[PDB]
């Protein structure tokens, strides 16, 4: 009773549920990447920063 | 336009996994669809509901747990509500330890009640106590006292105690007064020999008896301790009380809350898991009739569901050999279970319930047609249908019931048409129905007829009443004229009438089951099965036996007792006929020409066996060659079907003898038995007779019983049946399919 562009119309659904995974895995990915990012080199100023003031 | 198998269609469906759980849980409420294990390598373990079926398993042992106790208590549960509501949350798994908790609880208090008990069973001798003497359950103070006297006798005094209106012994749980003779030594060394004596012997020797008055303060602070702990007994069976209670109307929902989420994990493992997508996808049967009910259903389910997945339907022709769907209803289910018993029929074939439902009945009634059993088998069915409300809603351990009650639809029909037969038959316990309709002679003109005073030789004689007298004659309104059913002679009047009805009938369904197949062969577009098969087939069974029933007709018409001498004889005219043999003299032709007849149709029958024979081989060869097939192999399943038609027919034909020997066997039965036992009961003396008619009356209707209407019965039953299974059905009814196991809510009554 339904046709077969109403099944395409699914896939086309299945392939929205990916593309919405697909944007928040890769959104989640990046954000981690920027807190690593500042965390090492939050790490390695306040090191250096600290010893070259020690030396002044 | 034949009843025939449902349409299924096999399909794969993609349903994303939180919609998975709405949709199975759905489709298996509304029960139209089937699905296959895709994945048959994979364990449960693999399919992943390894932790929802331990679950289930757990829940369903604390809960067998618990409905155990709850019997234990006598609690009426009803469980007959929440049919509708098929919960399937996820919340129930955590809701199911609770209620574990709740019957742990359960075991704790029996763990108390029991260890309280023992308390209670033991205080109970402190009030009894208030030398040491002990308390005996008096079932052996007898010797308790004669072994103890022996221990050292006479070295102490016997202290004699009795308890009057006692509670139960702990360890027999029995009440009963107690009477003891009890010895008790101040020596250290006797002391323990009597400690060892008394112990040994079923004896309490609890307290410690003391003069001081020390001891009796004791034994009033234990009283009370005593009525305490009789106070927290009753607060924990009050407690107890009430969680079970609880628990009798938790449980009723639960028995079905948590079959059903089992159930619907075992279809969820019942799955194909895909790799692409959390995602389960899977090959699924379901009617194209329900197609529209289905995506409905899923439309609904799914709507549930958050995640709105189109859940579809995705139709795909597969050649994998559908499941054979017969739609049944309360009445010809049962019809079709005794079909199906024999086998499954093949995926559209020709259903043959429809026309069992009359044929199988009528059938039977020809062999049991007896009126007054009749009613007797009637009413035992309509009992079971009145009460069929009240058989179905309780518990039926008892498989012959169950089987009858099954059948109960069938039975009715079998006992209506019995009764039409028996009134034919004229038959009821021996005895005609004479409704004044009986003019098969006038005796009267009997005496005219140069019979004076026949009666004065015939005290030794019968003298049997003459046909075509110029005075008798005319045939009885409706069945066998009652006058034959008491002559000396009936055994080949109505001994003859059921043979030659018994090859009628049996012919014509014969007839009627080749008929069938070819709206077969029709259905299935198989030209050749009615080109080389049916028409030689049914000119085959028609110029033989259908010639033979002619004849049948023919004579009964065509001679009367004018020509009974050298009346022609249709068995030897019949096998004169298929040997050729026409003798000059020695037995008189039906009709001119009829030689001509016989040989003819003998030669055309023997003329349809190539075409059935070897026709379809041969051709199906040609075609092999102009086309561009196991010709071996083809010759040989059409040479076993010929061979085995042919033959059958021969045998087929002779099987229906079955209608007149089980109908002879109850007919003399019948009238044997009223004979040698209800007769005896009438004697020419009033009283003794009416007391006497009472008691013999009884030991007859058990007799009817226990033999006709039972045992008679179930022969003819099975016979009726087995003329389906072996004659009628294989004409048309071949092949084999699987039966359609659908997804249903079938633990209803459970």
């Amino acid at each position: 009773a339904l046709s077969d562009a109403d099944v395409q119309k699914q896939i086309k659904h299945m392939m929205a549920f990916i593309e919405q995974e697909a944007n928040e895995k890769a959104e989640e990915i990046d954000a981690k990447a920027e807190e690593e990012f500042n965390i090492e080199k939050g790490r390695l100023v306040q090191t250096q920063r600290l010893k070259i003031m020690e030396y002044y | 336009e034949l009843f025939r198998s449902e349409e299924m269609t096999l399909a794969q469906l993609f349903l994303q996994s939180e919609a998975a759980y709405c949709c199975v849980s759905e489709l298996e409420e509304l029960g139209k669809v089937q699905f296959r294990d895709l994945n048959p390598d994979v364990n449960v373990f693999q399919r992943k509901f390894v932790n929802e079926v331990r679950r289930c398993e757990e829940m369903d042992r604390k809960l067998r747990f618990v409905e155990k106790e709850i019997r234990k208590a006598n609690i009426p549960i009803m469980d007959t509500g929440e049919n509708p509501e098929v919960p399937f949350p996820r919340d129930m798994i955590d809701l199911e330890a609770n209620f574990e908790k709740i019957e742990n609880e359960l075991k704790e208090i029996n763990t108390n009640q029991e260890a309280l008990k023992r308390n209670f069973l033991e205080l109970t001798e402190l009030k009894f106590i208030l030398f040491v003497a002990g308390v005996i359950n008096r079932e052996r103070i007898p010797t308790f006292e004669r072994m103890l006297w022996r221990v050292c006798r006479g070295n102490v005094f016997l202290r004699q105690a009795e308890i009057e209106n006692p509670l139960e012994d702990p360890v027999t749980g029995d009440y009963v007064h107690k009477s003891v003779f009890i010895i008790f030594f101040q020596g250290d060394q006797l002391k323990n020999r009597v400690k060892k004596i008394c112990e040994g012997f079923r004896a309490s020797l609890y307290p410690c008896p003391e003069t001081p008055q020390e001891r009796k303060e004791m034994a009033s602070g234990v009283n009370t301790r005593i009525d305490d702990l009789q106070m927290v007994l009753n607060q924990t069976e009050d407690h107890r009380q009430r969680v079970l209670q609880a628990a009798a109307k938790n449980i009723r929902v639960w028995f079905i809350k948590v079959r059903k989420m089992k159930a619907i994990y075992h279809t969820l493992n019942l799955c194909n898991i895909d790799v692409t997508q959390k995602c389960l996808i899977a090959e699924v049967w379901c009617p194209v009739t329900d197609l529209d009910s289905i995506q409905f259903a899923l439309r609904r389910g799914t709507e549930h569901s958050g995640s709105t997945v189109p859940s579809i339907l995705n139709r795909m022709q597969t050649n994998q050999t559908p499941p054979t769907y017969n739609k049944t209803n309360k009445f010809t289910h049962g019809f079709q279970n005794i079909v199906d018993a024999y086998g499954i029929g093949t995926y559209r074939e020709i259903n043959p319930a429809p026309y069992t439902v009359i044929t199988f009945p009528f059938l039977f009634a020809v062999m049991f047609g007896d009126f007054g059993h009749g009613i007797l088998m009637t009413l035992f069915a309509v009992w079971m249908v009145l009460r069929e409300s009240r058989i179905l809603s309780q518990k039926n351990e008892n498989e012959m019931f169950s089987m009858v009650f099954s059948g109960r639809y069938i039975i009715l029909l079998m006992g209506l048409f019995s009764i039409y037969t028996g009134l034919i038959y004229n038959d009821c316990f021996s005895k005609s129905l004479n409704i004044f309709g009986s003019s098969w002679s006038v005796r009267p003109m009997f005496t005219i007829g140069n019979w004076t005073e026949e009666t004065l030789l015939g005290s030794s004689v019968l003298q049997l009443n003459p046909a075509i007298p110029g005075v008798f004659g005319g045939p009885y309104p409706f069945g066998i004229d009652p006058i034959w059913n008491i002559a000396t002679n009936k055994l080949t009047f109505l001994n003859s009438f059921k043979m030659k009805m018994s090859v009628i009938l049996g012919i014509i369904h014969m007839l009627f089951g080749v008929s069938l197949s070819l709206f077969n062969h029709i259905y299935f577009k198989k030209p050749l099965n009615i080109y080389f098969g049916f028409i030689p087939e049914i000119i085959f069974m028609s110029s033989l036996f259908g010639y033979l029933v002619i004849l049948i007709f023919y004579k009964w018409t065509a001679y009367d007792a004018h020509s009974s001498r050298n009346a022609p004889s249709l068995l030897i005219h019949f096998i004169n006929m298929f040997l050729f043999s026409y003798p000059e003299s020695g037995n008189a032709m039906l009709y001119s020409g009829q030689k001509g007849i016989q040989c003819f149709l003998i030669v055309v029958a023997m003329l349809c066996v190539p075409w059935m024979l070897l026709f379809k081989p041969l051709i199906l060869r040609h075609q092999y060659l102009r086309k561009k097939f196991d010709f071996g192999d083809t010759m040989v399943h059409q040479a076993i079907h010929t061979i085995e038609y042919c033959l059958g027919c021969i045998s087929n034909t002779a099987s229906y003898l079955r209608l007149w020997a089980l109908s002879l066997a109850h007919a003399q039965l019948s009238e044997v038995l009223w004979t040698m036992v209800i007769h005896i009961g009438l004697h020419v003396r009033s009283l003794a007779g009416g007391l006497g008619l009472f008691f013999i009356f009884a030991a007859f209707a058990t007799l009817t019983v226990a033999i006709l209407l039972i045992m008679e019965g179930l022969s003819a039953f099975l016979h009726a049946l087995r003329l389906h299974w072996v004659e009628f059905q294989n004409k048309f009814y071949t092949g084999t399919g699987f039966k359609f196991l659908p997804f249903s809510f079938e633990h209803i009554r459970e």
